[PDB]
RNA sequence: GGCUAAUCCCCCAUGUGGACCCGCCCCUUGGGGUGUGUCCAAAGGGCUUUGCCCGCUUCCGGAUGGGCCCGCGUCCCAUCAGCUAGUUGGUGGGGUAAUGGCCCACCAAGGCGACGACGGGUAGCCGGUCUGAGAGGAUGGCCGGCCACAGGGGCACUGAGACACGGGCCCCACUCCUACGGGAGGCAGCAGUUAGGAAUCUUCCGCAAUGGGCGCAAGCCUGACGGAGCGACGCCGCUUGGAGGAAGAAGCCCUUCGGGGUGUAAACUCCUGAACCCGGGACGAAACCCCCGACGAGGGGACUGACGGUACCGGGGUAAUAGCGCCGGCCAACUCCGUGCCAGCAGCCGCGGUAAUACGGAGGGCGCGAGCGUUACCCGGAUUCACUGGGCGUAAAGGGCGUGUAGGCGGCCUGGGGCGUCCCAUGUGAAAGACCACGGCUCAACCGUGGGGGAGCGUGGGAUACGCUCAGGCUAGACG
């Protein structure tokens, strides 16, 4: 464009909309569970995964992924979002923490336990 | 109506050493005369002089060349690689003293228009003067 | 805390001899005497085209390895130098060189690197008569390195030093053996380390 | 609790009244010059006026009025008489303006 | 009432004084109207006291008024003396 | 320094003011064409001395009304009444760009 | 309702002087001088009381602090296009320290808007900070400057100063006291509780230092402040050892069953000596005061710690925490076993439906290391809003065509001006930060001292090529 046209109008500055409204700006939510289900995968792939209905303490209700192996999650157990999405999974915007309030670390896991909350096993 | 005579002077030099012509008229004026007189100086045409057509008064740029060259493509390096505009109608550009251009690191120049007359980059710095920004040459 | 764990494992790894053992990395026990191959069970196995990456990475390994030092203050010692006036690298190598450990590793009161920052660490090294325990000092030319008067009859620096008998120090240093002074002259040049880094890959390292 | 401040407070009472009965004063003074000046009584408006004036530097004493406000007043006062006087004027007294 | 004193520029367990001139009604690190010395306590250095007199002089003409400590180091420097 | 400014008088509709358009021009801060906008300024006239079309020198000043901080300094030129007309045709323009 | 003191209030006096109306002079907005007329002051207290000290009064000036006004700059939506009644100006008036529709009366009919008025949405602003090669984008926590607010809304009194957080009146909501009439409150001060939340500290020590208030002082106040406490929240420094030690123990790992790995790693040899115990032990602090001298200068000269027996010095002294992510590509690091579209991984591409270097452990490896990963957010990359620095025949993109308004843009020659433009000088650009140098804590982080830098704006001077402008020519454009 002309640059009497950038005068008169101007370039305009590009506005981005947030992939997660755990509202707040919040880091994480704490919330309860709703439902516990299983979900099926998208097209390209095929499993059972265990994602869980939240309300949220912002008023907002989502489902969210819960990671690791086994789950002692149940309908009124009490959570923390965590935030990242499942790419297979339609409308899940959030993960469950484990080891975080209800939520239980993956139980045996050996390897990363910073993700899925399991603390350090202990050998003599 | 030319919009930008000094524009026209610049291009009508481009196309022509593009082509390899020997000469070029363009419509003249003293202030394209001075521009002329410092691309001369400066090496990058033979030099110029005044002519008439038909009546009308022009300036006839003579061009400069490399020599000729070896395998495919014997078409000469050019002397004016680049001529470019800075300061246009509609955008004007004004450099201080302490925001001339180093053109090409210095294998170019940048014609300044100054209230000490029209200068090289080099030669406006050593005056110490500023002013509109005319070409970029190299 | 730096790394603490089997050393000449990094002699290995990086395919070259960067001793930081001091004696036997002399002797033939460096185990880069016929084990020049590196660390685990794919070391013996053969070798895949390092990626530019793997080339400036191992590069600035060697460099950082050698002088023992972590890579938190090697970064900011590297910004640091990149700042100073003068060319990047040789500024580097410079500092590195002016770190007091280093400094009493190059005069001779310890065999090692790593022996030499216990050595300042415990506070048997004194600059200018007085006592620096933290081997991040920096040393301005002009500076004395001494054993300290008290640690002076120490059975390992009398055992060092009457090793350094007739040795030749750094040409950016000079060394009283009879007195356990040093004088730190010059700061060292590119010239005047001998080693086996190019720099320049280093920088290119820190560009991305 | 009980802040001793509280004086304070009790003291800006007494003062507020003693400020309101000086500054009332002064304006129902000047009333009655300005009056007695529509009336054209030479005399008399002059002699309220002189009153008025020296209340009015009296109150600029103390904190009532000081500043410039006393100025301001009484230079009104002086200029609104004056003028409200032509109307066969002859200020006989002329005691309190330059003649 | 103009005034003349020390505000406090060190570290904590490092004290460095600034004399300053400031309006005694602000702060005591904030905004001041010149900066005549500066005075370390612990003396760390040879020069752990400056003053710029001639300055001083000035501040006083026109009536600022020097803390006990400030006027003490203002006394040190000989903004006073007389004879 | 006061500030003087220059400009025509496209308003003498008002009771001893008058209305000044006020050129300026500037290199924009990013693209850098050199921009003209401009101003209208309400200039104090007491006598009534100045008219439309007249190019004066307008002085900042002790406030007036609301409004009505400069006052009309001199008389740069007389009658340039094109410049008044084109104030009054953009004005003309707003009739459209509406409903 | 009664008594009474004062540096509390009031009345004459003196008028240095000042205020005010009117005249005159200069000056030029209400600045200064002057003459007459009217009007205006004060307070006493303490000492060694024949002299000094603390005060009081009118005035001029200084200094510092603020009030008000103007130029310019300061986010998004035009699916917000018209807005406006004290609204725009005037005369007179009220109010104030002071200009002003700031307010009131009367008069005129104006004022603003595509150069974005009005409307809506978000928001304290700045010094700066993060990012970026830069231009730019983003942000304004802490520290400094300014503003605004003190449960919500209005209001004034007192005062040099407030429309006043720990002052007052009223209305509303809330909590508490209540003899049911009526009252009391106001942590966005330091700590602390409670709720909300992913989440944010001690109901500590001290007025020794700096600073502030009152006081002649002695001194009193000071949750400003100076410290200490808790939290790897951030930055910096430091330790978990050093040297020797097998052609290489056992265990675990792979195996072509020849052996390869973990690895000088461990054991062990020798050496230093974190913690810790013992002893000495601070600077920060010399004023205010005292004495000489004249309560000056000068000279001397004694008291005064929270931090804390802490920092530090000296002596003695033990081998004495390692974790976390990752290892298909991007990307540095590979192999067995287990599981078989499962269980699961996943930032994108995409792995897993019997040989899985991508799932799950193990051995080994890489990376960092008192940390390491994750999530959220910002800049980066992204030249993907392109000023630097992009495009529109078929990829997204030429308006269906014209006429022409605002606007943007403008041939050749001469001259005046000097608005843009450029140059010089000067003012300003606080401090802190940033950059440079030197220095102070053993180093650094941190701090001090000094230097340099700087866009922008003010003022003075200068240049005239280009842009502008004014005037005068020209004919190559345009029209005839
Ligand atoms: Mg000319
Ligand atoms: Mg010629
Ligand atoms: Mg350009
Ligand atoms: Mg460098
Ligand atoms: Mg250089
Ligand atoms: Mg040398
Ligand atoms: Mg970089
Ligand atoms: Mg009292
Ligand atoms: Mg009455
Ligand atoms: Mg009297
Ligand atoms: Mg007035
Ligand atoms: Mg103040
Ligand atoms: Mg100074
Ligand atoms: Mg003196
Ligand atoms: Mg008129
Ligand atoms: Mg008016
Ligand atoms: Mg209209
Ligand atoms: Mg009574
Ligand atoms: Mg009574
Ligand atoms: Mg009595
Ligand atoms: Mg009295
Ligand atoms: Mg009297
Ligand atoms: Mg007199
Ligand atoms: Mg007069
Ligand atoms: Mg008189
Ligand atoms: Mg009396
Ligand atoms: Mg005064
Ligand atoms: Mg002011
Ligand atoms: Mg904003
Ligand atoms: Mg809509
Ligand atoms: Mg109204
Ligand atoms: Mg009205
Ligand atoms: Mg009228
Ligand atoms: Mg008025
Ligand atoms: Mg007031
Ligand atoms: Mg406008
Ligand atoms: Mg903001
Ligand atoms: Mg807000
Ligand atoms: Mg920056
Ligand atoms: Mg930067
Ligand atoms: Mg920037
Ligand atoms: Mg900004
Ligand atoms: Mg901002
Ligand atoms: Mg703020
Ligand atoms: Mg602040
Ligand atoms: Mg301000
Ligand atoms: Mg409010
Ligand atoms: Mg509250
Ligand atoms: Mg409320
Ligand atoms: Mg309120
Ligand atoms: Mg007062
Ligand atoms: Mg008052
Ligand atoms: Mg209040
Ligand atoms: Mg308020
Ligand atoms: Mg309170
Ligand atoms: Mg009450
Ligand atoms: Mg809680
Ligand atoms: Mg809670
Ligand atoms: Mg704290
Ligand atoms: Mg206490
Ligand atoms: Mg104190
Ligand atoms: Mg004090
Ligand atoms: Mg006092
Ligand atoms: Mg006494
Ligand atoms: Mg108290
Ligand atoms: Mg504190
Ligand atoms: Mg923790
Ligand atoms: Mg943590
Ligand atoms: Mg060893
Ligand atoms: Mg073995
Ligand atoms: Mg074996
Ligand atoms: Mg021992
Ligand atoms: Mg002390
Ligand atoms: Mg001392
Ligand atoms: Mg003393
Ligand atoms: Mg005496
Ligand atoms: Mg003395
Ligand atoms: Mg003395
Ligand atoms: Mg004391
Ligand atoms: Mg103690
Ligand atoms: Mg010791
Ligand atoms: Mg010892
Ligand atoms: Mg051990
Ligand atoms: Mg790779
Ligand atoms: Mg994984
Ligand atoms: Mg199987
Ligand atoms: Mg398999
Ligand atoms: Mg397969
Ligand atoms: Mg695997
Ligand atoms: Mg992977
Ligand atoms: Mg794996
Ligand atoms: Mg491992
Ligand atoms: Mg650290
Ligand atoms: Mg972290
Ligand atoms: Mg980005
Ligand atoms: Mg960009
Ligand atoms: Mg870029
Ligand atoms: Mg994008
Ligand atoms: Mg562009
Ligand atoms: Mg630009
Ligand atoms: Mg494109
Ligand atoms: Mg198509
Ligand atoms: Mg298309
Ligand atoms: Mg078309
Ligand atoms: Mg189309
Ligand atoms: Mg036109
Ligand atoms: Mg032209
Ligand atoms: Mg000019
Ligand atoms: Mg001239
Ligand atoms: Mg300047
Ligand atoms: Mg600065
Ligand atoms: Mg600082
Ligand atoms: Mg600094
Ligand atoms: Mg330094
Ligand atoms: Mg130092
Ligand atoms: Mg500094
Ligand atoms: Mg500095
Ligand atoms: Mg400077
Ligand atoms: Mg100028
Ligand atoms: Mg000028
Ligand atoms: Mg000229
Ligand atoms: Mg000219
Ligand atoms: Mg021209
Ligand atoms: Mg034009
Ligand atoms: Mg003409
Ligand atoms: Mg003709
Ligand atoms: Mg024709
Ligand atoms: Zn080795």
């Amino acid at each position: 464009p002309t640059i009497n046209q950038l005068v008169r109008k101007g370039r305009e500055k590009v506005r981005k909309k947030s992939k997660v409204p755990a509202l707040k700006g919040a880091p994480f939510r704490r919330g309860v569970c709703t439902v516990v289900r299983t979900v099926t995968p998208k097209k390209p792939n095929s499993a059972l995964r265990k994602v869980a209905k939240v309300r949220l303490t912002s008023g907002y209700e989502v489902t969210a992924y819960i990671p690791g192996e086994g789950h002692n999650l149940q309908e009124h157990s009490v959570v923390l979002i965590r935030g990242g999405r499942v790419k297979d999974l339609l409308g899940v915007r959030y993960h469950i923490v484990r080891g975080v309030y209800d939520a239980a670390g993956v139980k045996d896991r050996k390897k990363s336990r910073s993700k899925y909350g399991t603390k350090k096993p202990k050998e003599a | 109506m030319l919009t930008d005579p000094i524009a026209d002077m610049l291009t009508r030099i481009r196309n022509a050493t593009r082509v390899y012509k020997e000469s070029t008229d363009v419509p003249a004026s003293r202030f394209k005369e001075e521009i002329l007189r410092i691309l001369a100086r400066e090496g990058f045409i033979k030099g110029y002089e005044r002519v008439d057509v038909d009546g009308k008064p022009y300036l006839r740029v003579y061009l400069k060349y490399g020599p000729r060259r070896q395998g495919p493509d014997p078409r000469p390096e050019q002397v004016i690689h680049h001529i470019r505009r800075i300061s246009k109608p509609g955008r004007r550009v004004y450099v201080g003293v302490k925001e001339i251009p180093r053109v090409r690191r210095g294998l170019g120049i940048a014609i300044l228009s100054t209230s000490k007359g029209v200068l090289t980059d080099r030669e406006a710095r050593k005056l110490g003067v500023g002013g509109e920004l005319i070409c970029e040459v190299w | 805390g730096r790394y603490i764990g089997p050393v000449c494992r990094l002699c290995r790894r990086e395919g070259v001899k960067l001793y930081l053992k001091g004696e036997r990395c002399y002797s033939p026990k460096c185990a880069m005497e016929r084990r020049p191959y590196p660390p685990g069970q794919h070391g013996q196995k053969r070798a895949r085209r390092p990626s530019d990456y793997a080339v400036r990475l191992r590069e600035k390994q060697k460099l950082r390895r050698i002088y023992g030092i972590s890579e938190r203050q090697f970064r900011n010692l590297f910004e640091e130098a990149s700042k100073k006036k003068g060319v990047t690298g040789s500024v580097f190598l410079g500092l590195l060189e002016s770190r007091l450990d280093n400094v009493v590793y190059r005069l001779g009161f310890a065999v090692s690197r790593r022996q030499a920052r216990q050595l300042v660490r415990h506070g048997h090294i004194t600059v200018n008569g007085r006592r620096v325990d933290l081997p991040s000092y920096r040393v301005r030319p002009g500076d004395e390195i001494a054993v300290a008067e008290k640690s002076r009859n120490l059975e390992l620096i009398r055992q060092n030093l009457e090793a350094m008998k007739g040795r030749k120090v750094g040409p950016w240093l000079s060394l009283d053996v009879e007195g356990m002074k040093g004088k730190f002259l010059r700061l060292p040049d590119r010239e005047d380390l001998a080693l086996p880094v190019n720099e320049q890959l280093v920088i290119e390292f820190y560009s991305r | 609790r009980n802040l001793s401040a509280l004086k304070r407070h009790r003291q800006s009472l007494k003062r507020r009244l003693r400020n309101k009965a000086k500054k009332s004063a002064i304006k129902t003074l000047s009333k009655k010059a300005i009056q007695l000046a529509q009336e054209g009584k030479a005399e008399e408006a002059l002699k309220i006026m002189r009153k008025a004036e020296s209340l009015i530097d009296k109150a600029a004493k103390g904190s009532t009025l000081h500043k410039n406000a006393a100025a301001r007043r009484k230079s009104r006062l002086m200029r609104k008489v004056r003028q409200l006087l032509e109307a066969a004027g002859a200020p006989l007294i002329g005691g309190g303006l330059s003649a | 009432m103009v005034k003349i004193r020390l505000a406090r520029f060190g570290s904590k367990h490092n004290p460095h004084y600034r004399i300053v001139v400031t309006d005694a009604r602000r702060k005591r690190d904030g905004k001041y109207i010149e900066k005549i010395g500066y005075y370390d306590p612990r003396k760390t250095t040879p020069d752990w006291l400056k003053v710029d007199v001639e300055r001083a002089r000035y501040w006083l003409s026109v009536g600022a008024q020097p803390t006990d400590t400030a006027r003490r180091l203002l006394r040190q420097a000989g903004v006073f003396r007389q004879e | 320094p006061k500030k003087v400014l220059t400009g025509v008088v496209v308003s003498d509709k008002m009771q001893k003011t008058v209305t000044v358009l006020v050129e300026r021009q500037f290199p924009h801060p990013l693209y850098g064409k050199v921009i003209k906008r401009s101003k209208k300024y309400l200039a104090h006239d007491p006598e009534e001395k100045y008219k439309l079309g007249d190019v004066v020198e307008i002085i900042e000043s002790r406030p007036i009304s609301k409004r009505k901080r400069f006052r009309v300094l001199r008389l740069v030129e007389s009658g340039r009444m094109d410049l008044v007309e084109k104030y009054l045709i953009r004005r003309q323009n707003y009739e459209s760009l509406s409903k």
